RNA sequence: CACCCCCGUGCCCAUAGCACUGUGGAACCACCCCACCCCAUGCCGAACUGGGUCGUGAAACACAGCAGCGCCAAUGAUACUCGGACCGCAGGGUCCCGGAAAAGUCGGUCAGCGCGGGGGUU
RNA sequence: GACCAUGUCCUGUAGAGCACUCACAAGGCUAAAACCUUAUGAAACUCCGAAGGGGCACGCGUUUAGUCCGGGAGUGAGGCUG
């Protein structure tokens, strides 16, 4: 089964060290990736992939981590964890952790 | 009546019965009015003698069974060393727990059964008829 | 026979309700019957002791699933 | 009839056969009975039917003995539990089984042994459930079992147990 | 490889017109074949289990994996950790390749009455099949390899029916 | 929190789960779609994974009905017991006061609260 | 300090239960393990589970002990009852 999500979300125990997680769900390349206080029940900076085209979905997903990256910049943010889902750091996920850092 | 494999030691203590204090299976039955002990042997005759009493008949549940051992010390000897080894088995039978439960004969028979059945007994004893069953 | 082990003291040290300098220790455990709440810390043994100093609180929907935390 | 006794009254040595609640969404009642008088009807009763009480207040209640509560170190009754009948096929009751006649494993054979001495089902009527369940068992072979799949269920009556189970069935001798 | 598409997209139709479903993904497919040698009644040193897991993969063009043995000490000259027998997955081309290597022109045809008579039963996929020799091929010859193990294929396919089953192999090219 | 609905992620932590089952469709999600290469299978693009439309709501998933199952669960009555005070040579047991289960019945439920977003009535 | 009261937390005994382990009672079912109706015991069994009991905090209440530091000891064979 799918033990790479609890499993992942489990080693997330650094949210006590008080930096927020990045969720991802390279999907239908929705890869929608929430960023998230957890102590609340609440969420921070959306970034959903409506319409925003770019292309093969390895180059909109740097596409949605740049976007993201200046949704949650404009709030003050700068503690990350990259909480990843069941996916792997295998490059089309990858490029969303590369460009979102690229412009915190 | 013996146990065919176990763990080898028991202990002892008493309050009373928390299973079987109503009749099922038989037609009539037996209680007890007196906490105790009972031997495989003591369970041996009663089914012997309500066996006699029983010819062609089969109709004889044995709702107890000697589950404890207990185990005498050897001869003479002085106290130190475990508990010997098991010398007999005995069961538990607190008040109120049903021992005898038979069926298919007339109440004057049972209760002559019975009679004997209990005389062979180290305890007090009384004959039932079932009906305030659930 | 006739042979034994030592006593090992085990428990939980500090019941809720028990105020815990940093490092104290408050449940001790051959395993995880207790898992460790906010602000404490499992070791080796499996002792969990508190990191920050404050009150003493558990967390207990249990069947293994009880957690120590402290609140400051 | 009964009176109110509720919370923990002490009682007669005329046993008042206490401890008695009926119940069901509507309301909970009260204990107190009459002792050896609950005994007389119980019997002829014996959870296959119902009888009214009048405590003071309420003239008249509808309940047919859900369970009692007997003492173990002296053979008498003490708590008995009841349930109201809200009429329309509601009633999930333990008819007694009984057996007629003379089998043919009675004639030449040897024990005919019931057992399931009881055995419940739902019963259509409310008010009416029967009182007994006479077996026809005059026509089994020694070693054979009459199974509960053809017990006599008068009225559309409902089967509450497996239909393979045996109830009574005739044994070898010895 | 062109020619097993077409029967897969004859056996379609021919599965809706014998049962309709609303979709052609409804229709059963065939997920995977798989075949299981079980050297486990001749097992050997590793030259002979080698020599056998060589076979396999020149019938195969696959590399064969070996099952090991689990935690199972036994009368039966049983062990802990060691091999006891080769299995091998086949799906996308390599799959239906011998699947039509079977049904056409590959088949060794050397026994055959009909079908091995039926055996998923409930229906759902799982038709296992047995050879009970492999002096099935013009892969080997016979005085080198004068030893004969049998061989296991299972397939797998969909099917939430018990009579769907007859699709599988009917209209697959197979006999029943 | 205008009304629904979808994808996700929490609190909760079987009264939320199972099964039977019906609705769902390019909006969302899901399989199918191809593989020299990113990347990978101790054999298989099944799994990760990379390149996408058709097709299809089949399967999975979401959402409703559902009391066959599980899950919970009184009142009442006991068991037991803190203190008090007793009997039996003994096993053992009783009384006064107060706390008081477990099992079972009665009955309860196929949940309940957030947060961000996506598309609807245009 | 001490008793007593409130609040809270921790416990696996009595009891009670078979849901796992050992045992075990009558049958039905059957290549008998398994399975079902019914029926039971368990120091090394537990789906459960009190009364009590221990730590903390308060004193929302009556009381007078406690803590440490320095001198001197003796005691380290216990007996009964419940
Ligand atoms: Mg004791
Ligand atoms: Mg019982
Ligand atoms: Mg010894
Ligand atoms: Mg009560
Ligand atoms: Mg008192
Ligand atoms: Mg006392
Ligand atoms: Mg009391
Ligand atoms: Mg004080
Ligand atoms: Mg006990
Ligand atoms: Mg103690
Ligand atoms: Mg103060
Ligand atoms: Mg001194
Ligand atoms: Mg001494
Ligand atoms: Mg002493």
């Amino acid at each position: 089964r799918r033990k790479l999500r609890t499993r992942r979300k489990v080693r997330t125990t650094t949210a006590a060290s008080g930096r927020l997680r990045l969720s991802v769900y390279r999907s239908s390349k929705h890869i929608y990736a929430q960023i998230i206080d957890d102590s609340r029940g609440q969420t921070l900076a959306a970034a959903s992939s409506a319409a925003l085209k770019s292309g093969n979905k390895t180059d909109t997903a740097a596409a949605v981590g740049k976007a993201l990256a200046a949704a949650a910049a404009e709030k003050g943010i700068k503690q990350v964890v990259f909480d990843r889902g069941s996916y792997k750091y295998h490059g089309r996920v990858k490029a969303l952790a590369d460009a979102a850092r690229e412009g915190g | 009546k013996r146990t065919k494999f176990r763990k080898q030691f028991r202990g002892r203590m008493t309050g009373d019965a928390k299973g079987g204090d109503y009749v099922a299976f038989g037609d009539y039955g037996l209680i007890a009015m007196e906490p105790a002990w009972i031997k495989s042997n003591q369970i041996e005759a009663c089914r012997i003698v309500m066996s006699r009493h029983f010819r062609r008949g089969g109709k004889i549940y044995i709702r107890i069974f000697p589950d404890k051992p207990v185990t005498k010390k050897p001869a003479e000897t002085r106290m130190g060393k475990g508990k010997g080894a098991v010398e007999y088995w005995v069961s538990v039978v607190k008040p109120g727990r049903v021992m005898f439960e038979v069926a298919g004969v007339t109440e004057e028979q049972a209760k002559e059964a019975f009679r004997l059945a209990g005389h062979k007994l180290p305890i007090q004893t009384k004959m039932v008829k079932r009906e305030v069953y659930d | 026979n006739g042979r034994d082990s030592n006593p090992k003291y085990l428990g939980v040290k500090k019941f809720g309700g028990e105020v815990v300098k940093a490092g104290n220790i408050l449940v001790r455990q051959r395993g995880t019957k207790f898992k460790a709440g906010q602000g404490v810390g499992m070791g080796r043994d499996h002792t969990l002791f508190a990191l920050s100093d404050g009150k003493v609180v558990f967390i207990n929907k249990g069947k293994g699933a009880r957690f120590i935390s402290i609140e400051a | 009839e009964l009176t109110a006794k509720p919370r923990t009254p002490k009682q007669k040595l005329d046993e008042s056969m206490i401890a008695a609640v009926a119940y069901n969404k509507e309301n909970n009642v009260s204990f107190a009975l009459d002792r050896k008088a609950f005994d007389r009807a119980f019997r002829q009763q014996s959870t296959t039917g119902l009888f009214d009480i009048t405590v003071e207040g309420g003239e008249t209640f509808p309940a047919l003995v859900k369970a009692v509560q007997m003492d173990k170190r002296k053979r008498a009754p003490i708590h008995v539990d009841f349930y109201m009948v809200t009429y329309g096929e509601p009633v999930e009751v333990s008819v007694p089984v009984h057996t007629t006649g003379r089998s043919q494993g009675e004639v030449q054979g040897g024990l005919v042994d019931i057992v399931v001495h009881n055995l419940q089902i739902v019963a259509p009527g409310p008010r009416r459930i029967p009182q007994e369940l006479v077996v026809d068992v005059t026509k089994m072979n020694i070693g054979d079992h009459i199974t509960a799949g053809d017990i006599k269920l008068p009225e559309g009556c409902t089967l509450a147990a497996d239909p393979e189970l045996t109830v009574v069935s005739v044994l070898p001798p010895r | 490889q062109q020619l097993k598409t077409k029967y897969n997209d004859q056996v379609r139709p021919a599965l809706m017109q014998q049962f309709g479903y609303s979709s052609v993904m409804a229709v059963p497919r065939i997920e995977k074949i798989v075949v299981n040698e079980g050297l486990g009644s001749s097992k050997e040193d590793s030259k002979a289990i080698d020599k056998a897991a060589k076979e396999l993969a020149l019938i195969t063009l696959q590399k064969p994996i070996i099952t090991k043995a689990k935690k199972s000490i036994s009368n039966f000259k049983l062990r802990q950790g060691m091999p006891v027998g080769i299995k091998v997955t086949l799906r996308g081309e390599r799959m239906y390749v011998f699947l039509e290597k079977l049904i056409n022109i590959g088949l060794p045809r050397i026994r055959d009455f009909r079908g091995i008579n039926p055996n998923a039963f409930d229906g759902r996929g799982n038709y296992n099949l047995g050879i009970k020799e492999q002096l099935i091929f013009p892969e080997i010859t016979y005085d080198m390899v004068d030893k004969t193990r049998g061989m296991d294929i299972t397939i797998v396919t969909t099917a939430k029916t018990d009579e769907e089953a007859r699709a599988l192999l009917q209209s697959m090219g197979l006999p029943f």
